[PDB]
């Protein structure tokens, strides 16, 4: 059992200054309205990988307990509220450094320094670090769900390739059974098919895992669509569209799923099985996505010949592809010198067992999951 | 490895063969590798008419 | 036609010198090599044909892999010239 500080303001969970004496919010800079929590241990530990996941569990609360958790995708700017630290270093201890361990991020060893709150090995929740990426990189578990948004809006001006007309009945559709999940799916498919058949403005589009394309003429050229076209084809669609699809102009902007900003997991999240120590599987992906990324950086800096910028970002998404879900179809399993296959993210928050493609249309469609009636024992209270 | 200041060719003796300046640098960059002159559009834009290491930060 | 060449880290100048090993000495038509100090673990070789290029890094220790497609001369002119 854990106590956790939530913030009343805007559901995130709030830093405690053990050295100071300071609770507040890091995200919405809060210092009131933030209360403490009871809480298991597990529970913290899901709720700390839902980040991790690029997932935003917005925490509601009732009475100091939590009411409900609304589901979301993490804004960049979220990601960078909540780090601690901006992690620069693909190095383990060798022992702390600047990297990828406690630099701000958590304590675990008996060198209890910390992220000002200089809390004890003992008893000290990390905190999150963040990795600021050379090149947007699509988010796996939204793949699909891009490639449905983006075959059913337009390019250039990224309305929902619907007539005001078909709008109009259609929003009012969607209101009707908005409560109902099963026949809201069922509608959204219709709108998708309806508007993926479309060509005039009121190409088409290939996939897996990760990888888009546009064919073209001239002749099928088939120009592959990359992270920053993908990302700003997307931060186009308005508002008023976002309906139109799964996604919520608040909780989940479609531009969110191509990745900017990837949370660093805290120190608590990713324990070294210590004896040369057995470092966590998640703390050696992170070392080589930081060693890709400053790779990236410096090539982008240096010359930009393209045909490496290009090498290099397919790189930088595998690993962050791996990262995110090493048992992705259509991604070669990242192994460690053994062949033994790494247990990433994906593998982590699916045994609490939770089923990830749920996972990914709650945060979508920005559901609302509630803690009340037949309450779980397994998460306190 | 020394690379000279005035034609650029990365030598290890005392004096660049090419030409023979005794001007030699340790602390050059961006390594240049060339077969042939004639063909490779490499040396057309550096202007280097002898094949073998050339230097472009010196 | 410039082909961009995987290497490993560092191995840069070494193997940008081992490629011009197999070169002449072989019957490999490489008419040249870019090894530039701010590019991080690619090479470029000026040859011919696509065979030219997988015939040179075969047999190449800590020469990874070789690019596909082909780098216009006008994004490489850029080391060069400093
Ligand atoms: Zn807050
Ligand atoms: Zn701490
Ligand atoms: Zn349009
Ligand atoms: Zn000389």
């Amino acid at each position: 059992k854990t106590e956790v500080w939530v913030c009343e303001n805007c559901g995130h969970i709030a830093l405690e200054d053990k050295r100071r004496r300071r609770v507040y919010c890091p995200v919405c800079g809060e210092e009131e309205r933030i209360s403490k929590v009871e809480m298991s241990y597990a529970f913290k530990l899901l709720l700390d990988e839902l980040k991790a996941m690029v997932i935003r569990p917005k925490l509601n609360l009732s009475e100091k307990v939590i009411g409900s958790i609304e589901f979301g995708i993490l804004s960049p700017q979220e990601i960078r509220k909540m780090s601690a630290v901006e992690v620069t270093v693909p190095d383990t201890y060798d022992p702390i450094e600047g990297g990828v361990m406690d630099k701000r991020m958590g304590v675990i060893d008996p060198g209890l320094r910390c992220e000002t709150c200089g809390g004890r090995a003992g008893e000290c929740p990390g905190h999150f670090g963040h990795i600021e990426l050379a090149r947007p990189v699509i988010h796996v578990g939204f793949a699909k769900t891009i490639y449905r948004i983006l075959e059913s809006t337009c390019r250039e001006c990224g309305r929902i390739k619907l007539t005001d007309e078909e709008i109009e009945e259609y929003m009012k559709k969607i209101e009707l059974a908005r409560n109902r999940r099963s026949e809201f799916n069922e509608i959204i498919k219709e709108i998708h098919k309806k508007a993926k058949e479309r060509m005039v403005c009121p190409p088409i589009k290939f996939e897996k895992p990760t990888i888009y394309w546009e064919i073209r003429k001239d002749n099928e050229y088939r120009h592959r669509l990359m992270p920053t076209e993908v990302r700003d084809w997307l931060e186009k669609i308005p508002d008023k569209d976002l309906p139109l699809l799964g996604l919520d102009p608040e909780k989940s902007r479609p531009e969110w799923m191509v990745l900017t900003v990837l949370p660093v997991p805290p120190v608590t999240a990713r324990p070294s099985i210590t004896l040369i120590r057995a470092e966590d599987d998640l703390t050696h992906k992170l070392v080589d996505i930081i060693r890709i990324n400053n790779r990236l950086k410096q090539n982008i800096e240096a010359g930009a010949p393209q045909l490496i910028i290009e090498d290099l970002w397919d790189l930088l998404q595998y690993h962050v592809t791996t990262y995110i879900n090493n048992e992705a179809p259509g991604v070669p399993p990242a192994k460690h010198k053994s062949g033994r296959p790494l247990k990433t993210l994906a593998q982590r928050l699916k045994g609490f067992e939770i089923t990830v493609q749920h996972l990914f249309e709650a945060a979508e469609k920005g559901e609302v999951d509630n803690l009340n009636g037949v309450i779980e024992n397994v998460l306190i209270g | 490895e020394k690379a000279c200041r005035h034609c650029h060719y990365i030598t290890s003796e005392d004096r660049c063969p090419v030409c023979g300046s005794r001007d030699l640098s340790e602390e050059w960059f961006d390594l240049v590798i060339i077969v042939d002159v004639e063909n490779s559009e490499i040396a057309k834009k550096i202007g280097a008419k002898v094949p073998g290491k050339y230097a472009i930060r010196v | 036609k410039i082909f961009a060449v995987r290497v490993t880290h560092g191995q840069e100048e070494t193997t940008a010198k081992l490629i011009y090993s197999k070169v002449r000495t072989y019957n490999l038509p490489i008419y040249a090599i870019l090894a530039p100090s701010r590019v991080k673990g690619y090479i470029f070789v000026e040859a011919p044909n696509k065979g030219v290029v997988d015939e040179a890094i075969r047999g190449i220790r800590h020469a990874r892999g070789v690019l596909p497609g082909e780098v216009p001369f006008k994004e490489i002119e850029h080391f060069l010239e400093e």
